[PDB]
């Protein structure tokens, strides 16, 4: 998969995730792109294919849920804890990569695994250099998103 | 003279340990046979005092006086357990259960705000040897427990939490987390604080003694956000002693 | 590295069964006959070295102790974590419906 | 009676979860309700002592019938939609109540505020017409054109 | 128009209605932080003024 | 959709009898539960101690089990904890503390039916929201 | 009373005219802003100290909080094309409640 | 010539630049007390435990807030109804703390716009007017009465009366609704229909007036130069007014009487905002919106939801988030 | 910065009103 | 503490009276009509 | 506070440029015959 | 490169502040009567 296809493949890079006040370049705000990590695929202990939610554009803020093939909820990133029966804990969530830098390696301590959880609900992951600019990690919209705003 | 409700409602009278008459200066005798339990421990605070911290770490630092700014709602009360008689004759206090812990938030010159569970939880005190009757030369000392200032569910402006709330800083989306890892994990704090009771004066006939307290602890520490201040809490206790 | 006690509890037997040792007292309307008389019991002597440590709650009918027999199997226990056990979590966690 | 220790029981806030101090020291409830620590009722009182309420006679003295009352009012508390559907706001519809609290309180500051815009309305007729000028302005007799100017 | 316009569909346009519209006010406070604009703001200004 | 005589089909005792209710009696049921009961179980909660709810799968695991006619209407005459060991007619309302809540006074024996057959009913109609509070609203 | 006052009719009238009519058509450019979510959603330098400071709180935090309980909480059913399934466990809520 | 007759006859004298009198005797002190304590207070005060649960929230400039979010928070909720002045607190950092700059200011507040009020009344005598502007001014009045007083009243404390800032009357907004559903009250709705209404007739009258302007000036001058102030006749021609408007909708649908047109113009939105502030004055004692929730079912017993179960959504996202740690029993009764 | 520039504007509208009320055009009578 | 509350009790008699006793002196004659 | 550094200049600017227009008419008004 | 921060402020507000003084005074002084 080329990572220019892979690259768009991210909400990063869509127009309808910025603010009217958040200025300048979008890697302002999520940073420089640098390279695909690979595509992300999350199993539970029995071994099943997970799926990532993905955020969609209205959302600021969305929660990590996971489901199986036909849209079953199989783990997810509880808020309230005494209850939780879905967590990556209880579920023994992992992640292994496919293509880009990860390619090869599979990750089983829950925070990490929970740490990609939360980049794959935006879509494919990327690696990006957040201090060239000292990126503040708030999505921007592009010129699309500009020219449209000022010319309506 | 007997006050009811009515006539204390308001006054600050509530926060107040009861106190006893210059004329109690006896002697409470201990039977090492019976049992005995304290009915009620009342600890009243009169000062706070913060442990400054300075920048050479070669200076002694000083504890230094502070504003109480949460009013009249810092005294520890109706706390009760066994009073045991030890076979060396000391004597030796296990809190079980009261009023043993009060929040509290207290202001350094300069305006920095020191909050701290001001408690006794979980209690173990004691004498010295041979207490054939409790007197003003008796002295209690021991250790408490201090568990975090706010418990597990408690949830921080931006909704993390331990036992509840988000785990990251929902409102920057793709920033690193290693910076932000100390205030997004929270954690659960518990320490051990000391305590000393200075008995002043004992009421033989009716089992009650009353006197000064020291006590030193840790202060809140936000749920691991920051490091926690040394806090030195001096007052007044009364305790009311009977036959279990 | 700094970690989540809970979220790592969650990972435990703490996260599949009953944990005597840590588990807030509405869990054991999970099955019959434990809650509220017998579950007030276990969170009161509490902890436990081993779920059969139960049976030697004092006082006990012998219905009490069958019923505890009959769950043992649902029953795990954990190492005392203070987050959980602290504010009287055990008897009200906040959480409600 | 699951077995808590009331007066011990620490809340997420560091405030007592079922006792606290009110801001002079008496023993009060604890959660929001600590605004309300003022009220008083025959169901509570047997429970407070000179130092409000009383951990030994809450331990020990609570009786069926308060428990009762206490479960009474708490589910008909003074709050409810103008079509009477009974609870919070987000409640849905089962429970046919509003209480008479409720309507008594929120007819009579409606009378009431009405009542003092009748009061400034027919005053301030009142003096105009004892003054007579309530039928308006004299247009040969403008009090304003015989005064000095402001500036 | 505009704003279903450049959102996925009419389906998020006001739809007719009391209660509808009101939904409208909460989804864009709840979405869009609208209370927060100062368009918005200088348009209650001068609906108040 | 329809309420039909196999949704109005309940439990009527342990052994597993079931009874065919009419559509009078779920009128009745209905009317009667928020009379005497929804000011604290509206959808079948608990508003005084939400750990339990009306759910069938929660009263089949009471002691004893209250998944059916017969228990629920023992019930409402003598209720207990769930664990069966403490009766609990000074703070429930129930036919014997009919002194203490009034509203008990008036109910007959077919009202306690009825009431039964709307608790059970209602899960097979509003499945999950029955008993899920404000979640499910 | 006031200060200030009218002195010209035809002002008076006129600014009666812009004041209202201004208004709306400032509104109207905000909600073209929305129609792409250029929202004033956040002011950054806000969450900055936020995420760093736990005991930092201002009544702008606090609204954000309510608008994650309305989303979390109203999107399933309002926006139904989704199939949003949000299991109870991810819910947003405070104690208690 | 006595002092005290000269003095009274200083108050009362329609000469002063600002009108003093008797009302503006108690509204002078405690309009510039508010306006002192809050200056102060938005610039420099510390954080205040608003709700009572050792959570101070930040309100000031200093303290790291902007224009748009700061606010001069409300007094704690562990104070609730008590009277908290200066001289009750054992220190002035306890009453900052405790949140005792909102009691200050508010309450001289409305005292002082209080007496803006009658000193409204008081002054239109003193000119020889018609005495009713000051009734016109009670529709606001009522409302600043209705978030800082009544309100508070029903609800038991002052924190939760209005914060005296931007972000922090937003929050109000929304507690409110999620707690009264107050989109669904009438009251409300009355108020919405009296400003967008008030707003709408502004805009009317003005652009009316200003379309039958008499010609006065040359294409180069401001028409505003074709009025000049004091003049004897009116500056506009009502006739082709009506003669527009009535023909835009129909003949009697307009007004051609002056003296109708505007006792309309102050009607509208005062009678509206009236009901607006009697909206929040009863909603303070929990007698809220329309509730719809799970009104339609279809012939099984499914809920059938409405926009306004919608609606009920979204209430129940504020209510369950708002002052996340305060509560810990299930219902929200104040 | 952001708390002297925000005062700043505060301040230089407080001193606005004082002009426009006791400075203002005197309304005169043609 | 004690100083200002009897500060401001004296400061707030001092108004309150200079606002009723204001009202007393003959306050409907004050008017450009009829002095009643 | 981390604010944009922009913020400064830009406030200034916005103050500043339409204010002084305003001055230089209303002076220039006032100096006419 | 890293230039003070306060260097654009100080610069724009040197050049405008007496600039505007000039214009000010120069326009007032056109529009006299001649
Ligand atoms: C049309 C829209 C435009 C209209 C413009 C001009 C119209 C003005 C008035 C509109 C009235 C329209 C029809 C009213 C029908 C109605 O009301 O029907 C309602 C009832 C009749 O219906 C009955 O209403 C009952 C209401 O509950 C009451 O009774 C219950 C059962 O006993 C419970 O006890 C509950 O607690 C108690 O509140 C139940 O729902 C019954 O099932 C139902 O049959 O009429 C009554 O009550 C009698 C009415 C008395 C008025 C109330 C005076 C007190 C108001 C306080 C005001 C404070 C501020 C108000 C803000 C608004
Ligand atoms: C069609 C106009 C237009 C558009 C679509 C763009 C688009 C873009 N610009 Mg360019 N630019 C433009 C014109 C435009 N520019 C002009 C005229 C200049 C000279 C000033 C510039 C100079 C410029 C620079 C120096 C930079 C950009 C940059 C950018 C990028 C980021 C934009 C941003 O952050 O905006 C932010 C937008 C706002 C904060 C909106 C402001 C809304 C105003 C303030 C509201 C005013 C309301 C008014 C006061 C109310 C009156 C009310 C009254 C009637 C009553 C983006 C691609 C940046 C970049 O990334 O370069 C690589 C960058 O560094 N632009
Ligand atoms: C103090 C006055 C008062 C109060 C507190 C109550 C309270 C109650 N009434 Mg009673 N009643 C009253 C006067 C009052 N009523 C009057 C004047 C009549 C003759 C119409 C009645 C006849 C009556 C009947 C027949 C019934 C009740 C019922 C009830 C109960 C349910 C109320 C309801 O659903 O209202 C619904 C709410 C409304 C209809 C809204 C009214 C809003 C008005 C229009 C606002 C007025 C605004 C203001 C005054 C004027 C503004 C204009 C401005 C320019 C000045 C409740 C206890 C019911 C009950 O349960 O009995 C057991 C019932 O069946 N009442
Ligand atoms: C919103 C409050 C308010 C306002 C603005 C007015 C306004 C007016 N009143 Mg009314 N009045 C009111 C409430 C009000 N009244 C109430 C509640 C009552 C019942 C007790 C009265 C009984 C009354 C009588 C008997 C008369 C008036 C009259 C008048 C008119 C002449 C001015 C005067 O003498 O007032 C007097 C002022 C008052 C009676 C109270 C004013 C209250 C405001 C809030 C100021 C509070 C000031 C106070 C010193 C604050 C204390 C501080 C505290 C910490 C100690 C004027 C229209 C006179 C008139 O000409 O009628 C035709 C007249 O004779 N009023
Ligand atoms: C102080 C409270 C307050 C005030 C005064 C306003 C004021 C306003 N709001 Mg805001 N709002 C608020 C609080 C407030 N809001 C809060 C807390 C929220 C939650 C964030 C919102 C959420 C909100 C949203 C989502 C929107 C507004 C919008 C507006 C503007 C609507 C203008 C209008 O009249 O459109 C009314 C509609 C028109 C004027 C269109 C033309 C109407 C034609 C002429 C009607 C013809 C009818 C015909 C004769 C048939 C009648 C039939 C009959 C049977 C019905 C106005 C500036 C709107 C806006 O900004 O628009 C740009 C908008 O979309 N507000
Ligand atoms: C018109 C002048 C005026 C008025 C009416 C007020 C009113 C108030 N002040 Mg403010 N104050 C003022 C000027 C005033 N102030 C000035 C100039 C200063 C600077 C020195 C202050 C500094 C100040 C501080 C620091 C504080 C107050 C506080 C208060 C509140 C409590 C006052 C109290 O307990 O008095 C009690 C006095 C009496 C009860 C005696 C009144 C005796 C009269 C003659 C009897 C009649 C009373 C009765 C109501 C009749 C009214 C008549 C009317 C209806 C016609 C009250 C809102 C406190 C506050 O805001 O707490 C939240 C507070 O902390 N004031
Ligand atoms: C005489 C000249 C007059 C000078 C006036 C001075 C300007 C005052 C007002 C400035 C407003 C913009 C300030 C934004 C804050 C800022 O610092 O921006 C800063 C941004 C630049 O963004 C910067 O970029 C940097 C890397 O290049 C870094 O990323 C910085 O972090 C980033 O701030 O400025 C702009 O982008 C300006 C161009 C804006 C173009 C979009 C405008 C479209 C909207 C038109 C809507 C019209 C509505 C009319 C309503 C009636
Ligand atoms: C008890 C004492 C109370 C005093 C309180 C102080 C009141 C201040 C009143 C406004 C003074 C400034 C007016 C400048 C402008 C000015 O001097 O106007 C004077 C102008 C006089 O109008 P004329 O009709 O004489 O103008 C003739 C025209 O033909 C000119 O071309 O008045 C108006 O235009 C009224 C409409 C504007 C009313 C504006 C109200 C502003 C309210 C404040 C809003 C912002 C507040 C910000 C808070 C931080
Ligand atoms: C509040 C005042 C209540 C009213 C009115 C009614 N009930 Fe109730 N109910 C209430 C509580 C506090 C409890 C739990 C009691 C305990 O300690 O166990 C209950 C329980 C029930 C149950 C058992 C639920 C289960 O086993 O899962 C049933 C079947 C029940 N209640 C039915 C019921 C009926 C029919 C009522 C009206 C006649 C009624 N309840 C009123 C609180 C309250
Ligand atoms: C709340 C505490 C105060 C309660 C006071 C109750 C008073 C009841 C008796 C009032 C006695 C009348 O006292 C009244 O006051 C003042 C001072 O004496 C008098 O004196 C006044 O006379 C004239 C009257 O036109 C005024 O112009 C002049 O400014 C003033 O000197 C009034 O003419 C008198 O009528
Ligand atoms: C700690 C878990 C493994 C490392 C993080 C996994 C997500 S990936 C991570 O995301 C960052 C934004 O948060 C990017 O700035 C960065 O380039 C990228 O490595
Ligand atoms: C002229 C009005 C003065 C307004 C400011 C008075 C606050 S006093 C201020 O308090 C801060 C916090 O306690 C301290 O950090 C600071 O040193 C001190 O100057
Ligand atoms: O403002 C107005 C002027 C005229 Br003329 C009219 O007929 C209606 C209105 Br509203
Ligand atoms: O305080 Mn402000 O908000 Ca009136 O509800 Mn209860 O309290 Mn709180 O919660 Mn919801
Ligand atoms: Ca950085
Ligand atoms: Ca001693
Ligand atoms: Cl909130
Ligand atoms: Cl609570």
């Amino acid at each position: 998969i080329p990572e220019k296809l892979a690259f768009y493949d991210y909400i990063g890079n869509n127009p309808a995730k910025g603010g009217l006040f958040r200025t300048g370049p979008m890697n302002k705000g999520d940073g420089i792109a640098q390279a695909w990590k690979g595509h992300a695929v999350f199993r539970n202990k029995e071994g099943e294919e997970l799926f990532v939610r993905r955020m969609p554009a209205f959302f600021e803020s969305f929660p990590v849920i996971l489901t199986d093939k036909n849209g079953v909820v199989k783990a997810d990133i509880p808020f309230r804890r005494a209850e939780s029966k879905y967590s990556f804990e209880q579920q023994g969530v992992t992640v292994s990569f496919y293509g880009g830098e990860l390619n090869g390696q599979t990750f089983t301590d829950p925070p990490t695994v929970k740490s990609y959880a939360r980049k794959a609900i935006f879509g494919e992951i990327f690696e990006f250099d957040t201090e060239t600019l000292n990126s503040d990690g708030i999505f921007r919209t592009s010129p699309r998103g500009w020219f449209t705003f000022a010319h309506a | 003279q007997t006050l009811t409700y009515d006539d204390i409602v308001g006054t600050g009278l509530a926060n107040k340990c009861p106190t006893l008459d210059d004329t109690a200066r006896g002697a409470y005798p201990i039977d090492s046979s019976q049992t005995y339990r304290i009915a009620r421990l009342c600890l009243q605070p009169t000062t706070f005092l913060v442990k400054e911290e300075p920048k050479n770490k070669r200076q002694e630092a000083e504890f230094v006086p502070t504003k109480l700014v949460t009013r009249e709602t810092t005294s520890l009360d109706q706390i009760q357990g066994e009073l045991k008689v030890n076979s060396d004759g000391s004597l030796t206090f296990v809190e079980e259960d009261g009023i043993d812990f009060q929040p509290v938030t207290v202001q350094m010159a300069g305006g920095e705000r020191i909050p701290l569970l001001f408690t006794v939880k979980n209690l173990v005190a004691s004498t010295q040897p041979n207490v054939t009757s409790i007197t003003t030369s008796t002295d209690f000392k021991g250790e408490f427990n201090v568990p975090s200032y706010r418990t597990a569910n408690f949830l921080d402006p931006k909704g993390r939490g331990l036992a509840s709330g988000y785990d990251s800083a929902i409102a920057l989306p793709q920033a690193k987390e290693e910076e932000l890892a100390r205030a997004n994990v929270k954690r659960f704090s518990l320490t051990k604080g000391q305590i000393s009771l200075n008995v002043a004066k004992v009421d033989g006939r009716t089992g009650e003694i009353a006197g000064t307290f020291e006590s030193e602890q840790l202060s809140d520490d936000d749920m691991g956000a920051h490091e926690p201040h040394e806090v030195k809490i001096q007052g007044v206790f009364y305790a009311s002693i009977e036959p279990a | 590295e700094l970690v989540n006690v809970v979220d790592e509890k969650l990972g435990t037997a703490y996260g599949e069964k009953i944990d005597l040792n840590n588990t807030n007292i509405a869990a054991f309307i999970q099955y019959r006959g434990l809650y509220p008389t017998l579950a007030k019991l276990i969170v009161k002597n509490a902890p436990y070295e081993s779920v059969e440590d139960v049976l030697n709650i004092p006082g006990l009918t012998e219905r009490q102790k069958q019923i505890l027999r009959e769950n043992l199997e649902h029953f795990t226990v954990t190492e005392v974590e203070t987050a959980l056990v602290e504010g009287g979590d055990r008897y009200n966690n906040g959480l409600y419906k | 009676k699951l077995g808590a220790n009331v007066g011990s029981a620490q809340g997420p806030t560091g405030l007592g979860k079922y006792l606290m101090r009110s801001p002079t020291g008496e023993i009060i409830f604890g959660g929001e309700t600590m605004r309300f620590w003022d009220f008083r009722g025959p169901w509570l009182e047997p429970l407070r002592g000179p130092n409000g309420l009383d951990l030994n006679k809450i331990k020990n003295d609570i009786q069926p019938w308060q428990e009762r009352r206490a479960a009474e009012y708490m589910t008909h508390a003074p709050l409810g939609s103008l079509n009477s559907v009974g609870g919070v706001a987000t409640e849905i519809n089962s429970v046919n109540f509003v209480s008479p609290r409720s309507w008594l309180a929120t007819s009579h500051f409606v009378l009431a505020f009405f009542f003092l815009v009748g009061h400034l309305w027919h005053a301030g007729r009142a003096r105009a017409a004892a003054a007579g000028f309530e039928k308006g302005i004299d247009r040969e007799s403008e009090p304003v054109l015989s005064m000095p100017s402001l500036d | 128009l505009i704003y279903p316009l450049g959102q996925s569909s009419w389906f998020f346009a006001p739809s007719f209605g009391v209660a509808a519209i009101f939904r409208f006010l909460l989804f864009f406070q709840g979405f869009h932080n609208w209370t927060l604009n100062p368009f918005h703001m200088m348009g209650v200004a001068g609906v108040l003024g | 959709a329809e309420l039909t005589p196999e949704v109005l089909t309940v439990p009527l005792n342990s052994e597993g009898k079931t009874i065919t209710l009419t559509e009078k009696q779920y009128l009745e049921g209905k009317r009667l539960f928020q009379y005497a009961c929804a000011s604290c179980h509206v959808g079948g909660i608990t508003k005084t101690n939400p750990s339990l709810d009306l759910r069938t799968e929660t009263l089949a695991l009471a002691t004893p089990p209250r998944d059916n006619i017969e228990g629920l209407v023992d019930y409402m005459k003598n209720p207990t904890t769930y664990d069966g060991e403490q009766e609990i007619a000074e703070v429930h309302p129930s036919l014997r503390s009919a002194d203490i809540f009034p509203k008990m006074r008036n109910l007959t024996e077919k009202d306690l039916v009825a009431i039964a057959g709307h608790i059970l009913v209602e899960p097979k109609i509003l499945g999950d929201k029955w008993g899920g509070g404000k979640v499910y609203y | 009373i006031f200060g200030i006052a009218f002195s010209n009719k035809r002002w008076l009238h006129f600014f009666m005219l812009f004041v209202p009519v201004t208004g709306l058509w400032m509104s109207a450019i905000g909600v073209v802003g929305l129609a792409l979510n250029l929202r004033s959603y956040d002011f950054i330098s806000q969450e900055i100290r936020a995420a760093e400071d736990p005991e930092f709180e201002t009544f702008y935090t606090k609204n954000l909080l309510l608008n994650e309980g309305i989303r979390a909480w109203m999107a399933p059913q309002d926006q139904p094309h989704e199939n949003f399934v949000f299991p109870e466990e991810v819910l947003p809520r405070g104690n208690a409640l | 010539a006595n002092l005290w007759e000269r003095f009274c006859n200083w108050v009362t004298s329609t000469d002063n630049r600002l009108y003093v009198g008797w009302f503006g005797v108690i509204m002078i002190p405690t309009l510039l007390a508010a306006t002192i304590c809050f200056v102060i207070a938005f610039i420099a005060a510390p954080p205040v435990d608003i709700d009572g649960i050792r959570e101070p929230v930040s309100g000031s400039l200093l303290y790291g807030n902007n224009i748009i979010t700061g606010a001069v928070v409300p007094s704690s909720n562990a104070i609730g109804l008590h009277f908290y002045p200066i001289w009750e607190a054992a220190s002035l950092d306890e009453w900052l703390y405790n949140g005792g700059p909102y009691q200050l200011i508010i309450f001289h507040f409305l005292l002082g716009a209080s007496c803006y009020m009658g000193r409204q009344w008081e002054l239109s005598y003193r000119l020889g007017m018609r005495p009713w502007i000051c009734v016109a001014y009670s529709a606001p009045l009522a409302s600043a009465f209705a978030v800082f007083l009544i309100y508070p009243i029903g609800q038991g404390s002052f924190s939760d009366g209005m914060p005296l800032g931007i972000s922090g009357t937003f929050n109000f907004m929304i507690v409110f609704q999620a707690e009264h559903n107050i989109l669904m009250h009438p009251f409300h709705q009355l108020g919405v229909a009296g400003v967008f209404g008030g707003a709408l007739f502004c805009a009317m009258h003005g652009s009316l007036v200003t379309s039958s302007l008499i010609r006065e000036t040359t294409e180069t001058e401001s028409a505003n130069y074709g009025y000049k102030f004091g003049q004897e006749e009116e500056t506009y021609n009502i006739v082709a007014a009506h003669g527009y408007f009535g023909r835009l909708i129909f003949q009697y649908a307009s007004f051609n009487n002056s003296r109708s047109l505007h006792f309309f113009l102050a009607a509208w939105p005062v009678v509206g905002v009236w009901f607006a502030a009697l909206g929040i004055s009863t909603m303070a004692f929990n007698l809220n919106g329309f509730n719809f929730n799970h009104s339609v079912i279809d012939a099984k017993g499914n809920v059938i939801n409405t926009w306004a179960d919608i609606i009920n959504r979204a209430n129940l996202g504020m209510e369950v988030m708002h002052e996340r740690n305060a509560h810990n029993f299930p219902l929200d009764l104040a | 910065m952001e708390t002297i520039t925000y005062v700043f504007i505060f301040a230089c509208i407080i001193a606005l009103f004082f002009f426009a009320i006791f400075f203002r055009e005197p309304p005169r009578i043609t | 503490m004690e100083t200002l509350k009897i500060t401001v009790y004296i400061v707030v008699t001092f108004f309150v009276l200079l606002f009723v006793f204001g009202f007393l002196s003959g306050d409907p004659a004050r008017n450009p009509k009829r002095k009643d | 506070m981390e604010v944009n550094q922009l913020g400064l200049i830009a406030t200034a600017l916005f103050v500043l440029v339409p204010s002084v227009f305003l001055i230089i008419l209303y002076v220039q008004t006032e100096s006419q015959q």
